[PDB]
């Protein structure tokens, strides 16, 4: 469910 | 001739996602990265005249620096003014061990103005107090609240680590070179586009800069707030990198 705040957003299965 | 973390254009500093749209140049170490015919996707501090700080993850696209610029001075985020400073990257410096903070050398020195001018950095291995009001500022997505395509900003509360890790809230996800801001509540953060960008704190008469806009579960969702990347924890390696490069 993380995910980073760029464009575009990097995300974990979390 | 101009002190770091003192804007000259005082910050609206209004009680990105919510919060409101800045004064033009009350954030004169806000930098906007790119790539080098791209536009915006990231934030980042200036810290000297040679040097931006910025979050590790906005570097994935290209190890290589020339893939980068960095644009100094703006408030629009699509249409540049006629003022603005735009220079290429040099060299890029990852924090060694692994955490999502990184350091881009520029090619030339930033002509530090009224409007561009460094922020300050913190002493080595402060810990911000919970509750302390910090702002964000970024170009980032605005999920509908006004304000899209200018520089915004918000005021967040810090929240202590224990507090935020707890399992209704980020349940041991935050680390001890990280810090959490935002409302319990909800509806304000830092959102997709503000990554690599200032959180400053206001200490006796100028800003210091505490944090580097790094991840979230979401953006302004309750329960959920934004994770940072704690900046004292790095001062002493900035610093080094700096002297040395």
């Amino acid at each position: 469910g993380r995910c980073t705040k760029s464009r575009p957003p990097i995300c974990f299965p979390d | 001739s101009f002190d770091c973390g003192k804007p000259q254009v005082e910050p609206k500093k209004c009680p990105v996602v919510g919060g409101c749209v800045a004064h033009p140049h009350s954030w004169p170490w806000q930098v906007s990265l790119r790539t080098r015919f791209g536009m915006h996707f990231c934030g980042g501090t200036l810290i000297s005249p040679e040097w931006v700080l910025t979050a590790a993850h906005c570097l994935e696209k290209s190890p290589r620096p020339s893939s980068y610029k960095v644009i100094l001075g703006a408030h629009q985020e699509v249409n540049l003014e006629p003022h603005v400073q735009e220079i290429e990257v040099s060299r890029l410096f990852l924090e060694p061990t692994r955490k999502d903070i990184a350091l881009l050398k520029l090619s030339s020195p930033a002509v530090i103005t009224d409007k561009v001018i460094p922020a300050c950095l913190p002493s080595p291995n402060y810990v911000v107090a919970d509750r302390t009001e910090c702002f964000i500022t970024g170009w980032g997505e605005t999920q509908g609240t006004f304000g899209a395509g200018l520089l915004k900003e918000a005021q967040l509360p810090v929240i202590e680590n224990k507090v935020c890790n707890r399992y209704e809230f980020l349940n041991g996800r935050v680390q001890s070179t990280e810090l959490c801001a935002g409302h319990l509540a909800g509806g304000t953060d830092s959102c997709q586009g503000d990554s690599g960008g200032p959180l400053v704190c206001f200490e006796k008469d100028k800003y210091i800069l505490q944090g580097v806009t790094s991840w979230g579960l979401g953006c302004a969702r309750p329960n959920k707030p934004g994770v940072y990347v704690r900046v004292s924890r790095f001062v002493t390696w900035i610093e080094g990198v700096m002297r040395n490069n």
